């Protein structure tokens, strides 16, 4: 690879999502351990034309989670006691 | 000299007069934002000591300083890849433009990828890539420049062919002079203004895109 | 691995504390890492040198620990400012900002407390089951161009309707949901259809 | 001048009074053999992360 | 002597790692800003002033750059403005009329209603105005006819 030499992984020609990052577009996964060039996303060609539109006829109420840290553990270190006791 | 802030512009205020615009300029401006750095890793033991075993035996008296330095650099190195992942990988569908570039007079050739180039970059992106010139190792980035260009190509194809619909769900196709009219209504200008003056807006947009390429090619 | 962002902060802080505690076991070139052993073994002229080596090693370790603690404090402060912005704009209001309050068109949000963190349940609207229609920018009628007030002209193949943009709800093209601007000679792609008058 | 490295053939044409070669970072990357006047590049031995 | 070299090189390496951590925090802040601009200017139309260029933001286009992103912000700039005499309301039949979406303008003799960001004069009708109260309350109300279709 461009990241280096990889020993113990079977290189395949298929593209999957990245499970374990190797680098330079190389990722590894377990299925034995395989190494591959990652696939960015599912391919989708939008049917564009100059007089056609797509209008939704239904909807999904989707609830998603977002986790954000707020604070840490308040730690205090007595510098004189840490250095000297 | 004592510097001058700006030209004085006494606005003609009165209690019963208004100024209404009769025309418009489609203006394209550049904004450059750094995303990641070079991922550097330092062998602390080899940097301090090299291959001297007596130096490493004396370095073991200082404890786990080298482990902390390596772990901090590893955190920075994975943070750069996380930054690139958060910036560019905002879509899980790789969109392509149609082969016929009939967008109602709007030209995107300077921002769409060039098929003649092996790097599959846009002319603007190609100019941008041309304008940028002991225990130490440089880790390669997880996303190559070709895949970052592919992500930007997918984003461009989505925002050209599908509007803002691909960012909120499935990509719903819409003609570009209609997408533009929707954007006009988002800033409070009626659709008719866009439709009546669509040739002038397309010409202004193409001229501004060309001026962007000329200004990038002419400013060091 | 759902709660990995809070657990990452907890693990980093605990690992920094463990490293700072572990650094007391290093002698930093002195004869021993225990201060009582040096003070009970040596006279003060050489115990001063050994204690000085221990002091400069432990002071370097403590200054390093305080340096990454301040850097992590800056990172946590930035994350908390972001969380306060999300609490103000997604929970206390409805946000027009795309992907600031979840994927899709944001409807509302719920805050939930978490150990050293906050979890936002973003309730969003996702369009689904889209359908093709033939569309036009304007309707030509009586030599006049008609444009939708809020919707979009669609056609199922034979008949023209006007609908809202994010949901298919076809309605008869009338003068009440359209407005007139100019003739039919200017707009590119204008089609001929009748406009009903109530 | 001592060190550890891989000594390969060099395309750098030294002037006859010059003996060693340095890069930007002041590391000896080129040298002249004293026995036979030929120029050798000194590539560092290929260490890496495991 | 090796201990002196070790403590000097360790101090140098700690200094390098500390300034690299500070620059990593700065680059992370810039990348969070870039992801926000990617979400709000490219994937949608933003109402935030000067967040996606100077002027009224229409759209934006992303371009890859070496260790960076370049946003081409396509914006709408008003131009060729013209003076008009304006009024807050129109007094007609003892009723005050206010614009539904636009603004009352006058070129000197005749009164029209137009949208705020572009000059498009239209006849003041009951379809683009609404009635609230009489003419005795609003300061600066002027007398003009209101056409009925
Ligand atoms: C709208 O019509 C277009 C064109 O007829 C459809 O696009 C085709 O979809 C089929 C099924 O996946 C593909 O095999 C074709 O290759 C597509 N054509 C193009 C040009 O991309 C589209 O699926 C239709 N949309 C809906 C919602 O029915
Ligand atoms: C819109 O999609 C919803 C899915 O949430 C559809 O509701 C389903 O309808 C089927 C058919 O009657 C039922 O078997 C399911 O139980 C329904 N699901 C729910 C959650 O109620 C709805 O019918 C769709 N509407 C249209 C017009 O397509
Ligand atoms: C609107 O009318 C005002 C007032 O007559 C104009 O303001 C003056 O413009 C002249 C032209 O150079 C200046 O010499 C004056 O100093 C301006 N007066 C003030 C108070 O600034 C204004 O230019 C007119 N606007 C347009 C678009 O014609
Ligand atoms: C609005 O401004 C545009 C340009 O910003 C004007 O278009 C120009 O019109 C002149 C004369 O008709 C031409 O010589 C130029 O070539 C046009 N420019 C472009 C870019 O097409 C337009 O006429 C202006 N409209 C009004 C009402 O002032
Ligand atoms: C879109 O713009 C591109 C670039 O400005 C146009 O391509 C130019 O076409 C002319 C005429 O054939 C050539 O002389 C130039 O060399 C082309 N430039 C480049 C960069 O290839 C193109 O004609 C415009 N229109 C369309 C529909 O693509
Ligand atoms: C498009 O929709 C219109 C309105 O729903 C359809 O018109 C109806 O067609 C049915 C089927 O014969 C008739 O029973 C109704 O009386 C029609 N309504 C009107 C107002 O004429 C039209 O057929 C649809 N077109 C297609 C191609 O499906
Ligand atoms: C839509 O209706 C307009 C108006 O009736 C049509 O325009 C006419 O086209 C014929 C045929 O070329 C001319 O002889 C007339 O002089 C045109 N009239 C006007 C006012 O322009 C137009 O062709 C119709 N379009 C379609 C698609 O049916
Ligand atoms: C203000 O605008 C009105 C409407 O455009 C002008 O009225 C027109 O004036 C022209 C020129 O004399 C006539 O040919 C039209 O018949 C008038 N229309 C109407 C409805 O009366 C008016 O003259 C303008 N006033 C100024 C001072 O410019
Ligand atoms: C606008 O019209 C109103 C009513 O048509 C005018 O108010 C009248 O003013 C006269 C003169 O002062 C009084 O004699 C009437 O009693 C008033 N009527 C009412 C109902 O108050 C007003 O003066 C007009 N304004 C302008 C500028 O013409
Ligand atoms: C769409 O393009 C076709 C050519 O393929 C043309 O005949 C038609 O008029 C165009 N329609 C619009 C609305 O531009
Ligand atoms: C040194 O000895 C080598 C041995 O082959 C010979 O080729 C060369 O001519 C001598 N002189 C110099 C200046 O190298
Ligand atoms: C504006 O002020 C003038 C005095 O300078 C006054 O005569 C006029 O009535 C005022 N108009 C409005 C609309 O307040």
């Amino acid at each position: 690879t461009r990241a280096g030499c990889l020993i113990g992984a079977e290189h395949v020609n298929n593209s999957y999502e990245c499970d374990i990052p190797i680098g330079a577009g190389i990722c590894a996964s377990y299925q034995s351990i395989i190494a591959y060039t990652m696939s960015l996303g599912a391919e989708n060609s939008v049917a564009y034309s100059n007089n056609s539109i797509a209008i939704p006829t239904n909807f999904t109420i989707s609830v998603t989670t977002e986790i954000l840290p707020v604070s840490m553990t308040k730690t205090s270190v007595d510098c004189t006691m840490y250095i000297c006791g | 000299y004592t510097m001058s802030l700006g030209a004085e512009n006494s606005v003609a205020y009165s209690n019963n007069s208004i100024a209404i615009p009769t025309n418009f300029t489609i203006s394209v401006t550049t904004e450059i934002l750094p995303v990641s750095m070079t991922k550097t890793s330092v062998d602390c033991t080899m940097y301090i000591c090299g291959d001297s075993t007596e130096c490493s035996n004396l370095l073991l008296q200082y404890g786990s300083f080298c482990t902390q330095l390596n772990r901090a650099l590893t955190g920075i190195a994975v943070e750069q890849d996380k930054n690139t992942q958060e910036v560019f990988a905002q879509v899980k569908q790789i969109y392509k433009t149609p082969p016929i570039k009939d967008f109602g007079g709007f030209n995107f050739s300077q921002i769409l990828p060039d098929p003649s180039k092996p790097s599959k970059r846009s002319p603007i992106e190609d100019l941008l890539f041309n304008k940028v010139t002991n225990g130490l190792t440089v880790l390669p980035p997880l996303l190559t420049d070709e895949m970052i260009a592919q992500y930007t190509s997918a984003l461009l194809a989505g925002t050209i062919t599908s509007g803002w619909t691909f960012g909120a769900g499935p990509a719903l196709q819409i003609p570009f002079p209609m997408q533009m009219a929707y954007r006009f209504n988002g800033i409070g200008v009626t659709q008719n203004v866009l439709y009546e003056n669509q040739k002038l807006i397309a010409n202004q947009f193409n001229s501004a895109i060309g001026k962007i390429q000329d200004s990038l090619s002419s400013t060091p | 691995s759902a709660l990995g962002k809070l657990q990452d902060v907890v693990n980093q802080n605990a690992q920094a504390l463990n490293t700072l505690v572990k650094q007391l076991s290093s002698n930093f070139g002195a004869i021993s890492s225990v201060l009582n052993d040096i003070l009970s073994r040596l006279d003060p002229p050489e115990a001063e040198v050994q204690i000085d080596r221990l002091i400069t090693g432990r002071l370097q370790s403590l200054q390093t620990y305080v340096t990454q603690q301040l850097i992590r404090a800056a990172e946590i402060r930035a994350s908390a400012n972001l969380a306060a912005t999300k609490m103000s704009e997604c929970v206390l209001g409805q946000s027009k900002r795309v992907d600031f309050c979840g994927k899709g068109y944001h409807l509302m949000s719920f805050p939930q407390s978490a150990p050293h963190g906050v979890v936002f349940l973003h309730v969003t609207y996702v369009p689904a089951q889209e359908k093709n229609f033939t569309t036009a920018p304007a309707i030509c009628h009586d030599g006049k161009a008609h444009f939708p007030r809020e919707g979009v002209f669609v056609s199922n193949g034979t008949h023209w309707f006007v609908t809202q943009r994010n949901f298919y709800e076809p309605q008869i093209i009338t003068t009440d949901n359209t407005f007139v601007s100019g003739n039919c000679d200017v707009v590119i792609g204008i089609v001929n259809n009748t406009v009903y008058d109530p | 001048l001592t060190g550890t490295g891989v000594l390969t053939e060099s395309n750098k044409k030294f002037l006859p009074f010059q003996q060693f070669g340095r890069d930007i970072a002041d590391t000896t990357d080129a040298v002249r053999d004293p026995q036979t006047l030929e120029i050798l590049d000194i590539t560092p031995c290929s260490f890496g992360g495991v």
